[PDB]
């Protein structure tokens, strides 16, 4: 039994070329046909094309003929998928799947390559707090959190108190604002008695911009 | 060139009960030589790669549990989860491999059905740090509700806003099976300071009447 | 309950020519297809219809192992839906093909220095072969309007020609040994199984 | 005998469509490999298509999707349907039978010309190249499209000492040709020299006489 | 796609000498799948060698083929008149057939100077609006010759077209025709029209002229 491993995350501007890869390790590889599946954000799976590495017999789906090019290199067990001109609409995650025959299910899958195409340039986030409300049930529970405002590209990792607190945390999925930059919100619900005794800190890590930011959240003093 | 259709699109079913995910084809897909039919069922959890679960109409991949079964013939096929467990909640796709071009279904989003839970609604005004940049985001939070359907409507001095609101929803919480929604209203400091009463009106099944949590700009509330 | 003769087919000393291709019916055996899928000898392994991994979990009525020799440029033509001198006149595969096609270079075995004239291919025929048809006709081809009556010459051609394999030819024009596995299943008893 | 006879071509506008014919005598095209081979003007030969005895066909890259080859045994003939015709298709087109390793392209057709051009058909104006004071004279054929024309002298009865140069295209778009013969200086007032120009695409027969000018 | 290249492009020997025509492929092609054709002017290709060395039926014993791998040869042991023409090589190993560029074989003869003539435009043609001055170079060899037109001793360029005959089968010589074209208005502006011919057989350039108006 063999497995498939694809290349890393890509971030390009509209119009640049790109050629992502998919290499197979393991025995029994000569028989494997390797296909490419595209998944746009939150939408379903679309089969683009398939190739056989041994002789590069390549069959495209009608939707992607002439839009991409699937190629192969049997000497290194690698299938390739490349674009001539990336469009902003090409932003998706691309899997390579492997079926051991031409009319065969894809048993072995790659891990996925997330490709983001945007005219935006790399930008670190700006973090703004969400202070707990003055009108809060002092006997019940309150909610607070952090607002990670404009960053590019994805993703950001958000923990609370350097990982010392996970229960009751909800980090929401990001939205892509009209300005081409991303926006995310992280929240935590806590007992109101701990508002004056425990300090709450969110830890935001954005590896692409090499930006680590800790923001202190406290009820607004007024 | 072989159209393929799943049914239904959501299918919220409770813990331990039966889930029936249809799938309609458009061509007899029976290889007469082996009299087997060339349809596959895949499972993908969010962020994961699709894992192949069922090869051919009924044959089952190794390492998968005995509760998944495939059925059908001709052009109508079904995947049935007998005793649903939480560890199975995902989006399910059917794919034909009669001939190139391979085609998938639209997908069925399958979740756990639990009792109806109203949302805890909160509203936060923009921090003064963010107002120093130039724009203003008022955030409204809907915590731990079910089902996911919810309507957030922004009002600035009782004036209805449309075209300036973006929303996000959490994945189903593995502990309590609840969702959370966050809608962010982003507007210029000018447009922000022109009005006083900002309200977030939430409509959900668990609320007998719409619940609004507001604040007054500048006052400590 | 005994082992299958796949070793007889692949490791055969001589291979038939394309037009007169050999067919072996394999039955009343249990076979390990793993030897085939995990082997580095093959240069081409194209299954059409079935996963050759996962195969050892099935059982069939009859499995047919066809075998012959073509030139390397022709190996792509051994496939459903294909056209060429080899696909139309020598060896054809059906569109609803359920099987596998294995090929490996053999310039060291089937290429004599002066030309191996023992390997032939049908170059003349007035109608394409039906799938799995086998033609061994040696009758002189009437290209012209005039009958030949057993005598070759102008418009009267011997219907078989020699590949004439020699080792200094490019990799494209070298003899490749080809095996074609075919899986059939009637509503009859299955006898070709796998392990365990 | 064994012959391949071609008809089909002539003058057609771009975007056009022709149908060329390879009629057959003492060779059955239903039974042979048949190929078509074109020669664009002044250049060398180019392969175009092949029909196998069983009907499998192959086509050169510059023609895939536009050319199509077909046969009738009842007339024993091979048709080739050309569509969306472009300039570069302008060629002389041969059909022939190959025998592959038994021999190749042993029987070849005469050739059918194809010109792809939007120009209108025009006849020649013939003009006299007058001798002066072994002499030389001739006729000039000018402003003719398409090609060719044929120049004879004395209705075919003068032959030795003629040279009839090939047509040059000119910036007009119209081809133009001279033709000369070298003639005994003494015999001028005695013998009378008529040059007989024939342009078939315009059905023009011109006869013009050449005489030394005062 | 296999790409045959011939050498030499042009070549000229005399009758009876040996001719060695070459053809090298962009990929090794087996000797069995390669052919040599001959095409005379106005005709259609004639098959000469099928296989690298096999005379097609009717081909005299003087044509022979040889070679292997990526280098092939066609050889005429003794050249006879009817053997002067253009010869092409063709590969048939793939079904995508490909030809060579072709080798033009010409006859070598003694240097022959040209007889130069010049003709003024007819009055019939001047009535139309244009005027063609024709210069004739008859029965010379080799083909190389430079004709330069002079209108009142001013060299003309860009309004003169030339044509050359194929070698005449009797004497193996060329003939050249140069036409200088200009409007009747431009024709009447000048007086002396001349044709200056420079050739190897001419020790000094030879000029033939005339005056507008038989003057
Ligand atoms: C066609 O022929 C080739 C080569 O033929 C070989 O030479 C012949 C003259 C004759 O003697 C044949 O017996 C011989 O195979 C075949 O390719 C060979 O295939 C065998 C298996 O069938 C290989 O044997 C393996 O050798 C390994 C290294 O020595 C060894 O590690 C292998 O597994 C062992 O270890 C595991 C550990 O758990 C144990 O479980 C096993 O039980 C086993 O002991 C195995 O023994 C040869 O190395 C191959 N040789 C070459 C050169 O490829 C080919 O199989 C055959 N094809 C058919 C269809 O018959």
């Amino acid at each position: 039994q063999m497995q498939l491993v694809q290349s890393g995350t890509e971030v390009k501007k509209p119009g640049e070329s790109l050629k992502i890869s998919c290499k197979g390790s393991g025995y029994g590889f000569i028989t494997y046909w390797i296909g490419w599946v595209r998944q746009m954000p939150g939408k379903g799976l679309e089969w683009m094309g398939i190739i056989y590495p041994g002789d590069s017999e390549t069959r495209y789906s009608p939707s992607f003929q002439g839009q991409v090019t699937i190629s192969a290199d049997k000497s290194i067990n690698t299938a390739y998928l490349q674009w001539s001109s990336l469009k902003a609409s090409d932003t998706a995650i691309y899997y390579c799947a492997g079926g051991s025959g031409i009319s065969t299910p894809m048993d072995v899958w790659g891990q996925g390559t997330t490709v983001t195409v945007s005219s935006a340039s790399t930008k670190g986030p700006s973090v703004f707090p969400l202070a707990p409300s003055s009108k809060s049930t002092s006997g019940g529970t309150a909610a607070l959190g952090c607002l990670v405002k404009d960053y590019f590209p994805e993703p950001v990792t958000v923990s609370w108190n350097s990982g010392a607190l996970t229960s009751g945390v909800h980090t929401f999925p990001a939205v892509l604002q009209s300005s081409g930059l991303y926006s995310l919100s992280s929240v935590v619900t806590v007992p109101s008695s701990s508002l004056g005794t425990q300090t709450y800190i969110c830890n935001v890590n954005h590896k692409p911009s090499n930006t680590k930011v800790d923001k202190k959240v406290e009820p607004k003093s007024c | 060139d072989i159209q393929l259709t799943q049914s239904p699109d959501s299918l919220a079913v409770s813990l331990g009960e039966r889930a029936t995910i249809n799938c309609k084809s458009s061509q007899s897909v029976l290889y007469s030589s082996i009299n087997k039919n060339y349809l596959a069922w895949y499972q993908q959890k969010p962020g994961q790669p699709p894992k192949l679960l069922i090869y051919w109409a009924s044959t089952r991949e190794s390492g998968v549990p005995d509760r998944f079964s495939g059925s059908g013939s001709g052009t109508d096929f079904t995947l049935t989860i007998s005793s649903l467990q939480a560890e199975d909640v995902a989006v399910y796709y059917c794919q034909q491999y009669y001939s190139t071009p391979y085609t998938f279904g639209q997908g069925t989003k399958v979740e756990i059905k639990r009792t109806v839970a109203a949302p805890s609604v909160f509203i936060f005004p923009p921090s003064d740090e963010q107002l120093k940049s130039g724009t203003a985001s008022v955030v409204c939070l809907l915590n731990n509700f079910y089902p996911r359907e919810a309507k957030v409507q922004w009002k600035v001095d009782n004036a209805l806003q449309s075209g300036n609101s973006q929303e996000s929803v959490t994945e189903q919480d593995s502990k309590d099976s609840t969702y959370s929604l966050s809608s962010t209203l982003t507007l210029s400091k000018a447009d922000y300071e022109k009005h006083k009463v900002y309200a977030c009106e939430v409509t959900h099944q668990g609320l007998s009447s719409p619940v609004t949590k507001s604040f007054n700009r500048g006052e400590c509330s | 309950t005994n082992l299958c003769p796949f070793g007889e087919v692949f490791n055969a000393t001589r291979f038939a020519s394309v037009y007169a291709w050999n067919r072996k019916r394999i039955s009343n055996c249990v076979a390990d297809y793993s030897v085939l899928y995990n082997s580095a000898s093959f240069s081409t392994f194209k299954c059409y219809g079935v996963s050759p991994t996962k195969l050892n979990d099935l059982c069939f009525t009859n499995v047919y192992a066809d075998s012959f020799v073509i030139r390397g440029d022709e190996v792509r033509q051994i496939a459903p839906g294909q056209t060429g001198k080899i696909a139309d006149y020598n060896y054809k595969l059906p569109d609803d093909f359920t099987g596998c096609v294995i090929a490996w270079n053999s310039n060291n075995l089937d290429s004599k220095v002066g030309g191996n004239y023992n390997y032939l291919y049908r170059l003349f025929r007035k109608s394409n072969l039906k799938p799995f048809e086998r033609d061994i006709s040696t009758e002189i081809y009437q290209a012209g309007s005039t009958p030949c009556n057993g005598v070759e010459g102008f418009n009267c051609y011997f219907p078989l020609q020699s590949y004439g394999f020699q080792p200094t030819n490019g990799v494209g024009y070298q003899p490749y040994r080809v095996v074609v596995l075919s899986f059939e299943l009637l509503h009859a008893p299955a006898t070709v199984c796998g392990p365990k």
